[PDB]
């Protein structure tokens, strides 16, 4: 109550004043707007010139209350818009929230910690800027223990969520020998038993391997895939959102990097990914089949034989058009890359129709993905001399109706392979 | 065929 409600003007008036614990009651007083969910008057506070105030509180050894206080309410200025974590960089904020990492005061290093990952948090430039004063050792020796479960449960939360922050964005992506610096505890904290320090792990290998086949690489060769799957079928949901998009970057590299995902027992996981109830799953699942099955025809393989073409035609059948459109590519990719029997396979699962059917969409991209998957079929088809019984189970599911009307098109790519089809399959 | 490729704050709440 006593520090409850203040008016900006004698938060400025007590700050102003040369008083150290008249200063520590006006700064918790604006720790406690600011702490307010309902439009905290974070532009006033700024306007009012508390922020060099603030930092400079940050250096009060003496008075810790104050040091905590300060932070807490930088540290809510900083969770803003980009204005207002600029406004906490313009006045030396992370230099000296650096400096209070070491404190003996866990809740004020924690602190620390949490406003440090609001600023990396706003962007690349802010983030490499917070790496550039050197933030990541301070914080990574705050890790380096035995065992991870005598840290605080909170504190521990914090520090992988600042860290997945260092390791998020891209134009540029993080230094590498930032990204080298920060992945060995990244894997020590992927394999801690708390759910939110393994969302927030998950989180930030997906950021590492989202970018080229070298940044990919450096993830893989620290040997986490198999534990990424292994959190792939968790039950939590924010675990398992991330560790599929991991799973996902990694199999867009190469198809090494691809097959070590395999190998690790990952397509055993798809049958319940590719009918998850959450559409964000099923899309995701899906593109990330649509990239296994643009590998190798052995890799393909295993697709069929973990009897997951079933699966892409179920999703193709019937699914959130985003995920049927990721279906449409996935299909594309195997009729491209795969064998024969793997392409006649393909017809036998009934791929046919619920492709025919989706040459209704208006979406010009998945028609062309569609047309070039069908070509692809039918070039299988001649090497068996049964393209004509492709052409008949084509017209009798309506498929010809639809290709005959898609040379109307209005897209030139479009028309163009429509009567390519027509003319030398159906003539 | 080929691959295709594909909160940051927090405010302290009581």
């Amino acid at each position: 109550q006593g520090t409850v409600n203040w008016s900006v003007e004698d938060i400025v008036k007590g700050i102003n004043s040369n008083n150290l614990e008249s200063q520590l009651q006006a700064t918790q007083a604006a720790r406690k707007l600011l702490s307010r969910e309902k439009q905290p008057p974070i532009d006033n506070i700024i306007r009012a010139g508390l922020i060099p105030k603030f930092v400079s509180f940050l250096g009060k050894t003496d008075c810790s209350p104050i040091q905590f206080e300060s932070a807490w309410a930088l540290t809510n200025i900083a969770s803003g818009t980009s204005e207002q974590t600029k406004a906490v960089v313009d006045g030396g904020a992370i230099p000296a929230f650096i400096s209070l990492l070491a404190s003996p005061h866990a809740h004020i290093s924690e602190q620390a910690v949490w406003a440090l990952g609001n600023i990396a948090g706003d962007g690349s430039a802010f983030r490499d800027l917070v790496i550039k004063h050197g933030a990541i050792d301070p914080l990574l020796a705050l890790l380096a223990v035995p065992d991870l479960s005598t840290l605080a449960c909170g504190y521990l939360r914090n520090l992988t969520w600042t860290l997945s922050n260092l390791c998020r964005n891209k134009n540029p992506a993080p230094p590498l020998d930032a990204v080298e610096q920060i992945l060995p505890t990244l894997v020590r904290l992927l394999h801690h038993n708390d759910p939110e320090v393994l969302a927030d792990s998950c989180w930030a290998i997906s950021y590492l391997t989202d970018g080229p086949n070298e940044r990919i690489e450096m993830v893989v060769k620290k040997g986490v895939v198999p534990q990424l799957v292994k959190l792939l079928g968790a039950t939590e949901l924010p675990i398992v959102t991330p560790a599929l998009r991991a799973i996902g970057n990694i199999v867009t590299g190469t198809d090494e990097q691809t097959q070590k995902v395999i190998d690790a027992g990952a397509l055993a996981v798809f049958p319940s990914l590719l009918t998850n109830p959450k559409t964000n799953i099923q899309k995701e699942a899906t593109w990330t089949m649509s990239n296994i099955t643009a590998g190798r025809q052995d890799q393909i393989q295993q697709v069929v034989n973990h009897g997951l073409v079933p699966f892409l035609v179920g999703v193709l059948s019937k699914a959130d058009f985003k995920t049927q459109k990721e279906a449409a590519w996935a299909i594309t990719n195997y009729t491209s890359g795969g064998t024969v029997e793997q392409i006649v396979y393909l017809v036998h699962c009934g791929i046919i129709e619920p492709l025919m059917n989706l040459l209704s969409a208006k979406d010009t991209k998945i028609i062309q993905v569609i047309l070039d998957a069908i070509s692809n079929i039918f070039q299988a088809a001649e090497k068996l001399g049964e393209t004509e019984k492709l052409s008949i189970m084509i017209e009798e599911c309506g498929g010809l109706d639809k290709i005959e009307a898609l040379q109307r098109h209005e897209n030139e790519s479009v028309y163009k392979a429509s009567l390519n089809l027509i003319e030398k399959y159906f003539s | 065929n080929r691959k295709r490729r594909g909160m940051p704050k927090r405010q302290r709440i009581p």
